[PDB]
RNA sequence: GCUCGCCGGAAGACCAAGGGUUCCUGUCCAACGUUAAUCGGGGCAGGGUGAGUCGACCCCUAAGGCGAGGCCGAAAGGCGUAGUCGAUGGGAAACAGGUUAAUAUUCCUGUACUUGGUGUUACUGCGAAGGGGGGACGGAGAAGGCUAUGUUGGCCGGGCGACGGUUGUCCCGGUUUAAGCGUGUAGGCUGGUUUUCCAGGCAAAUCCGGAAAAUCAAGGCUGAGGCGUGAUGACGAGGCACUACGGUGCUGAAGCAACAAAUGCCCUGCUUCCAGGAAAAGCCUCUAAGCAUCAGGUAACAUCAAAUCGUACCCCAAACCGACACAGGUGGUCAGGUAGAGAAUACCAAGGCGCUUGAGAGAACUCGGGUGAAGGAACUAGGCAAAAUGGUGCCGUAACUUCGGGAGAAGGCACGCUGAUAUGUAGGUGAGGUCCCUCGCGGAUGGAGCUGAAAUCAGUCGAAGAUACCAGCUGGCUGCAACUGUUUAUUAAAAACACAGCACUGUGCAAACACGAAAGUGGACGUAUACGGUGUGACGCCUGCCCGGUGCCGGAAGGUUAAUU
RNA sequence: AGGACCGAACCGACUAAUGUUGAAAAAUUAGCGGAUGACUUGUGGCUGGGGGUGAAAGGCCAAUCAAACCGGGAGAUAGCU
């Protein structure tokens, strides 16, 4: 049966890469959250 | 001409069709063609807007010339052609000069009908001059509504209006809805009704044939849930409510116009 | 023209392998590792001038790098620029 | 290694997406592998991905995104102009053969092609952010011409048979060759050329559009395939010689024709229909400012450049999505033989596999199947399940009907093989030969050869000839819904939803209405034959009485009545 | 010609049996419906939570839906166990 992830570069990077973060106000508070806890990765990217 | 389908398979049993062998059977000019494409009735905040929209087949938009203010110069009528965006047929029209452009076609116009706009225009069907310069009583169509701007009224298949009265600087028009009307006397229209008139003898035959046209199903509000709508709910068919529409205004006679600003130029309303 | 300093940079060794070994008995060809942003031109100038030979062609390729368990720990090799450097008929590197 | 079995519109082959070394070699067997494991997609190490032409990047845009200024908004922000991004679409160019353990249109061999830079010669109005052309587009259908491809013959090489026969009307195999360059054919489209003039193409124009004469009748554009060359080459059945028996080396005959033939190509065509079928650049052409014997343009010639990144491997799957080496899911491309309408189905080819526990036994019972005396729905909530029907041609076919239907109604007959008609017919294809020729890939003619149904008559075998696989059960009465559709992903597919049709009602355009503190946007580049809302639900015959209640519409005298004063 | 007919691919999901610590958190097998269209499918895009989208089942919105998920108010409150 078909699942609920079917994988895309394309869409994963749009969707939620590193350039999409830094677009909006609440998606710098992601990366800013992200780095405060201490993650070896902050995205998709 | 009206022609009705045989009925040699259940969705066309009731199709009647406008078949009408002037139209040109051939491309569309293809310097006053543009794109449009479809909206599915969502606004730029992607929401739907307008509900009932969607599909239906790829169309060009072809540049009409409603402004009609090409004056002085006669144009001859190329040919009849297909426009999907109006009900109305549209004529190529070449102008002396060379130019070519597309009108809304009158009834009664054909290919190597002579045409012409101005103040001194011939009183003749596809002809273009200022309200002021055409008979009182006379059958016009692609009415102004303000000088220069270009025809907003009687642009339908089969529409027009009748010029009732001139009073100084303004005509009444009785429009197709039955509204007396002013509009400034400069305002510009054309002799004549819009064509097609056979357009409103059409049956379309089946449900696909809206889906054709872009038109998306209506749901009745009576067979939701009371969430949905207010007409929603019951066990069976039940309504015990004062017909509205899903926002909850009363859809069953409640008056909508509300514009003091043009109330002044309304002689009658279609009542 | 690139300068010299550049040139002595881009070449980094002889690829040892028996593709290698083949390419230079059948075709003439040496097999080298190159810097990762070195081009073909760089590559062509910097064999021409070091090894003072005739260049025919290069061709390029990246390598990229293995992920290796050093006990538990998964770690990953680098990528690397190989180059397969064509030398005119009668050179004899 | 031999045999057996299974798939073969796949369980084969090549990819995209996704994965990321799983690829190849050596070595190891703890753990992983539902068992053992010497094996592995497992551990460890080493190797492996080669491009001007394939793809990305790149030029160009779609939906849409972002958006200098701007407009709007307590703030955050929203929208949007110029622009700038964004492929799933448009835009230059390479083929065949050979080669590695593992890459190859990338390496090698042979033979090509494209774009741009610089210079040399010649001739020469070049020039855009602008104009025009082009790119540039739908559904269905029909037929002709082809090729891929197949079959048969010929040719060449080999064979003479484990058991009766097999020197032939015998058996097996091979019979392949590209892009490019040249030629211009079946077919498709279109009348040419010249002169003069002009309110159009934001200005100009020699271009496009328009107008008017002159003149001639064949001019141009497009185009599959074929043919020639590419090719005195490559490949080649096998033979010979080695082997480290895995694989190499050596050498190599014929390499033709006829017939059949696509869903591929001519064809972005043609015919036809209504629901009326992207954009922008590359490209061609026109000029403006400008430069003006300079730059620039044009062609040939020479020379230089074409970077960078991807390229292993899996890819209907043990490598992707499903926690698993999971009966699930996953878009594109290729399309052999016999039978067949067929991409169904059966059996096979190429190729790939036997599904990572086995060995016995032959109880009950369960699962999946086969057959069944007599009876034949007595079963059961219910013929649930099963059994049955099942093909082609012809004959024949009721009520009722909206005249289409109902209908494959129902029901019935024929069906294999052999011979003859006819040593293979009707039809299709079409060589040599002959004839003509505004001269070719040409007609007129001719039927050699090839292919080839269908029918009739006669005979003949079986219990049975649509023999397997495959493949409608049929009829009668009635409720509901007109119909095709849609739906509760995962217990409901229906009488529910939708529907064409009908009606009421709103809406005069800065429309009503909707999304939005707003700007705006949808409605619509629509305009009352239009658009929104509501109910009803094809069609036929129809749709009665009630306005007291609640709503809506109109009224506006009188009563009552807010802020305010 | 056709929301025409029979029927593969393709899209569905009417019946039955199996399975129900499954081979599978919805399938398999035999049958079944649509199959030029209101069809189906790839890639990308847009709509966001009292919000969307809905040929309307309160259906669907990442195995979650009469108000998603994540974090926070937060040790909500719990005359109840
Ligand atoms: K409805
Ligand atoms: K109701
Ligand atoms: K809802
Ligand atoms: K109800
Ligand atoms: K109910
Ligand atoms: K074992
Ligand atoms: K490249
Ligand atoms: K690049
Ligand atoms: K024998
Ligand atoms: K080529
Ligand atoms: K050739
Ligand atoms: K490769
Ligand atoms: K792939
Ligand atoms: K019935
Ligand atoms: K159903
Ligand atoms: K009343
Ligand atoms: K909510
Ligand atoms: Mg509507
Ligand atoms: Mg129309
Ligand atoms: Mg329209
Ligand atoms: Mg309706
Ligand atoms: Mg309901
Ligand atoms: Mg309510
Ligand atoms: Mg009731
Ligand atoms: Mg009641
Ligand atoms: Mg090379
Ligand atoms: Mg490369
Ligand atoms: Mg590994
Ligand atoms: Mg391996
Ligand atoms: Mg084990
Ligand atoms: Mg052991
Ligand atoms: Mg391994
Ligand atoms: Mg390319
Ligand atoms: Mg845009
Ligand atoms: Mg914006
Ligand atoms: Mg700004
Ligand atoms: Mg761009
Ligand atoms: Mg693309
Ligand atoms: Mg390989
Ligand atoms: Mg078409
Ligand atoms: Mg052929
Ligand atoms: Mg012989
Ligand atoms: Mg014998
Ligand atoms: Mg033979
Ligand atoms: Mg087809
Ligand atoms: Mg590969
Ligand atoms: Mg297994
Ligand atoms: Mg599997
Ligand atoms: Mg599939
Ligand atoms: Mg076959
Ligand atoms: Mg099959
Ligand atoms: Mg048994
Ligand atoms: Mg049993
Ligand atoms: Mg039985
Ligand atoms: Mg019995
Ligand atoms: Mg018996
Ligand atoms: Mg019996
Ligand atoms: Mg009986
Ligand atoms: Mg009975
Ligand atoms: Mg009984
Ligand atoms: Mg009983
Ligand atoms: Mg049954
Ligand atoms: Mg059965
Ligand atoms: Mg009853
Ligand atoms: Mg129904
Ligand atoms: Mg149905
Ligand atoms: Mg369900
Ligand atoms: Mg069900
Ligand atoms: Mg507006
Ligand atoms: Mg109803
Ligand atoms: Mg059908
Ligand atoms: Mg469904
Ligand atoms: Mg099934
Ligand atoms: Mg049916
Ligand atoms: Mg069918
Ligand atoms: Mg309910
Ligand atoms: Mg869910
Ligand atoms: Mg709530
Ligand atoms: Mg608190
Ligand atoms: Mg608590």
């Amino acid at each position: 049966m078909k699942r609920t992830f079917q994988p895309s570069v394309l869409k994963r990077n749009r969707s939620h890469g590193f350039r999409a973060r830094m677009a909006t106000k609440n998606g710098r508070q992601v990366l800013a959250r992200r780095r405060a806890k201490g993650r070896a990765r902050l995205t998709v990217s | 001409a009206v022609v009705k389908c045989k009925p040699t398979s259940p969705g066309r049993r009731h199709v009647v069709k406008v078949v009408n062998p002037e139209l040109h059977k051939g491309k569309p000019f293809a310097p006053l063609l543009e794109k449009n494409s479809k909206s599915g009735g969502r606004n730029n905040n992607g929401r739907i807007t307008t509900r009932h929209i969607g599909g239906g087949h790829k169309q060009a938009y072809r540049i009409v010339d409603f402004k009609r203010n090409k004056d002085g110069i006669p144009a001859v009528v190329e040919r009849l052609e297909y426009d999907p965006n109006r009900s109305a047929n549209i004529a190529l029209v070449l102008y002396k000069d060379g130019e070519r452009r597309y009108i809304l076609a009158p009834k009664g116009l054909k290919a190597g009908d002579q045409i012409q706009s101005g103040v001194d225009a011939a009183i003749k069907p596809g002809n273009t001059l200022p309200m002021r310069n055409i008979p009182v009583g006379s059958t016009v169509h692609n009415v102004e509504m303000k000088p220069g701007k270009g025809g907003q009224l009687a642009r339908s298949a089969g529409t027009y209006v009748q010029i009732v009265a001139r009073d100084g600087a303004y005509v009444t028009l009785r429009l197709r809805s039955g509204e007396m009307r002013k509009v400034e006397a400069d305002c510009r229209a054309t002799l004549g009704e819009v064509g097609n008139a056979e357009h409103m003898l059409r049956v379309l035959g089946k449900a696909g044939a809206a889906r054709w046209r872009g038109v998306r199903p209506t749901v009745r509000g009576t067979a939701m849930n009371p969430v949905d709508h207010p007409h929603g709910g019951g066990e069976g068919r039940n309504f015990g409510k004062h017909p509205v529409t899903p926002w909850g205004v009363q859809t069953k006679g409640k008056k909508t116009r509300s514009n003091k600003r043009t109330d002044k130029f309304i002689v009658r309303r279609r009542s | 023209m690139i300068r010299e300093e550049r040139l002595l940079k881009v070449l980094r060794a002889p690829h040892v392998s028996e593709k290698a070994s083949t390419a230079m008995e059948k075709s003439n060809t040496i097999v080298l590792k190159v810097a990762k942003d070195a081009t073909k031109a760089e590559i062509k100038a910097a064999v021409q001038k070091l090894f003072e030979v005739e260049v025919e062609v290069v061709n390029t390729l990246v390598v990229k790098g293995k992920v290796k368990r050093h006990g538990q720990r998964i770690g990953r090799r680098s990528d690397w620029k190989k180059a397969y450097v064509t030398l005119k008929e009668g050179q004899n590197l």
